[PDB]
């Protein structure tokens, strides 16, 4: 088989940035390397074939170059509806190959999280279990620290984060963080905080509630 | 008695592109098959159903000499029971083959800087060819529901590509020269 | 089922020698042919030496033309290769190859059959 | 219109078997070389076999001899028939067209999940985020859908029948140490109208032939 050692896994850069995004194969293939484009949960999109051909319909602003071992991706001018994961691919060795993919992330200015805290529904406390949802809302950079503290004990193994992939449109992120006890165990406890550490934060944010409580 | 003459085939100035393979039928002549076995010329030297030194000992009518330019990747694909491109849809050997394959690298000679494009290779074909079967046509093969009308276009490719032979090709795709010898046995 | 028993290598210093062996077994038939690869440290495998058994003929690169022998002793269904006169360019992991036809091949595609090479260096 | 269409996707147990089609319509499937791609979830692609239009195959490693491949040219559909599964083989299954050497991979199907795995389907709970004060910031509040303790993937929700979209954050399904997914859908709506409008989240999980209608009301105390 033949390795496609792509370059690098993740970039991020500024909107009208330029970007050069590197794949490198094990042996020579000639001129048969493509480029494709993934947006998540979408199926990859053909933007580049045969090391430089612009396929029907995409932007000019995309474009590939390379022969042999050493082949190269170009956005020159790097837009919103960007944000994808990028890979290539050599199509004329058997077993045909990828890269690893290059995640392409938009820098932005900062924005801080607005933090919503969730008690569990009463539906859900009839089952046995509670859940608590802490919601982080349209920030930006994506690294987000988030503590649970259940009467000031830190919660640790007992929560679970899930972040979306960052908007087409004013490229932010958003986190939810679900904390999920039995009901004998939430019935012990009264304050549930969760406190958020983020880049636009001057001091970390507690959202917090105590059980029973309007 | 005379010998064959197979250097009309092994140095002709000009080779065959692959899907119009060329032919050279010989009758039961008489040539020294071991001395061409043991020629440093030729890199690939494949015999199957008989052994090169015991050619001469064969019991057949016509020798046919199958000629033609392929890439260096694609040698492997001159063989009984193989699929691909070369081997599905320009030149198949049967799994039965009594005979042998014979190739050597052409670079000095089919090359050209800025590319050599006068060889051409069969890309697209509806099914496989039979063994020993050769295929010219160059109608426009319908990819999709439409038809072409004859018309290149999305969908509508026309069935033959050229090779892309430069000098500074890696050898997997560097121009190679094939020779394939069979024989009628009785 | 096919096996390509492969031993003999070893270190030795400039102008000696070294017998290579690889047994085969599994073959119903003579009709098959043996090569002889050698891999460079970064360099591709490339053939120095074939035979085709059914006819026993060998065949040799220039490089090692006159310093290289390959024969076949049909008792233990075994292939020699007598490297005379090794010189620090023979420096290789050294592999026997078969494959289900009559004659040789460069292409490592061709053979199906391999052994795990021998490691063989020259140096003093 | 060009398309690829891939069904047939699943739950399997190990060692189980399951076949996959790709139904085109415009492109012709016995007429190109067709492939099929897989996508283990959060990984690359990785190529799975291919199918020249006069019938030559040609499989990955990892699926030779399980795999093959079939055509219906009177459904212009390839098939894709998998035996022997293993969790390892869990991933998202297109496939393409490859007009090869000319062009790339230039139509993909929107691909089809299947997931190997011993683990039995279970219909999600569907619970209210209530929105409050502690939602409200900005002149908006915020309120969802726990969609919690379902298995294999995946999930649809919307609100309002598709009538709302706009601030809708459905976050990826997470799998929890029980083995089951959750998953939260949210949307942030003025604070005017909490106390004037229907809010209801409708979550689908096909694998199990659930579909739940949820109001979500504030919490009233
Ligand atoms: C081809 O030409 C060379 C040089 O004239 C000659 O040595 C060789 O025998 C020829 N090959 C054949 C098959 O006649």
């Amino acid at each position: 088989d033949i390795q496609m050692t792509q370059s690098p896994s993740s970039l991020s850069a500024s909107v009208g940035d330029r970007v050069t995004i590197t794949c490198q194969a094990s042996q020579d293939i000639n001129k048969y390397l493509n480029w494709y484009q993934q947006k998540p949960g979408k199926a990859p999109n053909l933007l580049i074939s045969g090391a430089s051909n612009l396929e029907t319909g995409v932007p000019s602003r995309f474009s590939g170059s390379g022969f042999g071992t050493d082949f190269t991706f170009t956005i020159s001018s790097l837009q919103p509806e960007d944000i994808a994961t990028y890979y290539c691919q050599q199509s004329d060795n058997l077993p045909p190959t990828f890269g690893q993919g290059t995640k392409v992330e938009i820098k932005r200015t900062v924005a801080a999280p607005s933090v919503f805290i969730f008690p569990p529904s009463d539906e859900q406390l009839k089952s046995g279990t509670a859940s608590v949802v802490c919601l982080l809302n349209n920030f930006y950079p994506r690294e987000a620290k988030v503590q649970w503290k259940v009467d000031n004990a830190l919660q640790s193994g007992n929560s679970q984060e899930s972040v979306t992939e960052q908007d087409s449109k004013d490229s932010t992120y958003s986190l939810s963080s679900t904390l999920t006890l039995s009901k004998a165990d939430y019935e012990k406890h009264k304050v549930y905080a969760c406190e958020v550490t983020h880049q636009g934060l001057s001091s970390p944010v507690t959202k917090s509630f105590n059980r029973g409580e309007c | 008695t005379n010998l064959c003459p197979f250097g009309e085939v092994f140095n002709a100035t000009r080779f065959a592109s692959v899907y119009a393979w060329n032919r050279k039928r010989i009758s039961n002549c008489v040539a020294d098959y071991s001395v061409l076995y043991n020629s440093a010329s030729f890199s690939t030297f494949k015999c199957y159903g008989v052994s090169p030194t015991k050619l001469n000992d064969l019991c057949f009518t016509n020798v046919y000499a199958d000629s033609f330019v392929i890439r260096g990747d694609e040698v492997r694909q001159i063989a009984p029971g193989q699929t691909g491109k070369i081997a599905d849809y320009n030149y198949k050997l049967p799994d039965d083959f009594t005979g042998c394959v014979i190739a050597w690298n052409s670079n000095n000679l089919d090359s050209k800087v800025g590319g050599n494009y006068n060889y051409r290779y069969r890309l697209f074909r509806k099914s496989n060819l039979k063994p020993f079967e050769r295929d010219i046509s160059t109608e426009i093969y319908q990819a999709g529901s439409k038809p072409c009308n004859g018309v290149e276009g999305f969908n509508c490719y026309f069935p033959l590509q050229s090779y892309g032979f430069q000098p500074t090709n890696g050898v997997g795709y560097q121009p190679y020269r094939v020779v394939v010898l069979s024989f009628e046995l009785l | 089922q096919v096996q390509l028993v492969e031993s003999g290598g070893g270190l030795v210093q400039p102008g000696g020698s070294l017998r290579l062996s690889c047994a085969a077994s599994g073959f119903t038939n003579d009709f098959y042919s043996i090569a002889w690869f050698r891999q460079a440290p970064g360099k591709e495998r490339e053939g120095v030496s074939w035979l085709s058994v059914s006819d026993n003929t060998p065949t040799y690169v220039d490089s090692v033309k006159d310093r290289f022998t390959i024969s076949r002793h049909n008792a233990n269904n075994t292939v020699y290769l007598q490297m005379n006169m090794l010189k620090p360019e023979d420096t290789a992991i050294y592999y026997c190859a078969a494959g289900r036809f009559a004659g040789r091949d460069t292409w490592p595609s061709s053979y199906d059959y391999w052994g795990q090479g021998t490691q063989v260096t020259v140096s003093s | 219109e060009v398309q690829l269409v891939e069904s047939g996707g699943g739950l399997v147990e190990p060692g189980g078997s399951l076949r996959l089609s790709c139904a085109a319509s415009g492109i012709t499937v016995s007429s190109n070389y067709m492939h099929w791609v897989r996508q283990a979830p959060g990984r690359g692609l990785e190529w799975v076999s291919l199918i020249y239009s006069g019938g030559s195959t040609f499989f990955a490693e990892s699926v030779k001899g399980r795999f093959t491949i079939s055509r219906d040219n009177s459904k212009n559909t390839m098939y894709l028939q998998m035996n022997s599964l293993r969790v390892e083989d869990t991933a998202v299954y297109y496939c393409a067209r490859e007009v090869p050497r000319i062009s790339g991979y230039d139509y993909w199907g929107q691909g089809t999940l299947v997931t190997v795995s011993s683990a039995s389907t279970k219909g999600p709970s569907v619970f209210p985020l209530a929105p409050s004060s502690k939602s409200t910031s900005g002149g908006t509040a915020a309120l969802g859908c726990l969609v919690k303790d379902y298995f294999p993937e995946p999930v649809t929700v919307s609100w309002n029948s598709g009538a709302l979209t706009s601030g809708v954050h459905t976050f990826p399904a997470v799998l929890q140490s029980s083995g089951l997914y959750s998953l939260s859908s949210v949307v942030t709506v003025p604070s005017s109208s909490l106390g004037t409008q229907t809010y209801i989240c409708n979550v689908n999980h096909k694998p199990s032939n659930t579909k739940v209608d949820k109001r979500v009301e504030p919490k009233s105390c």
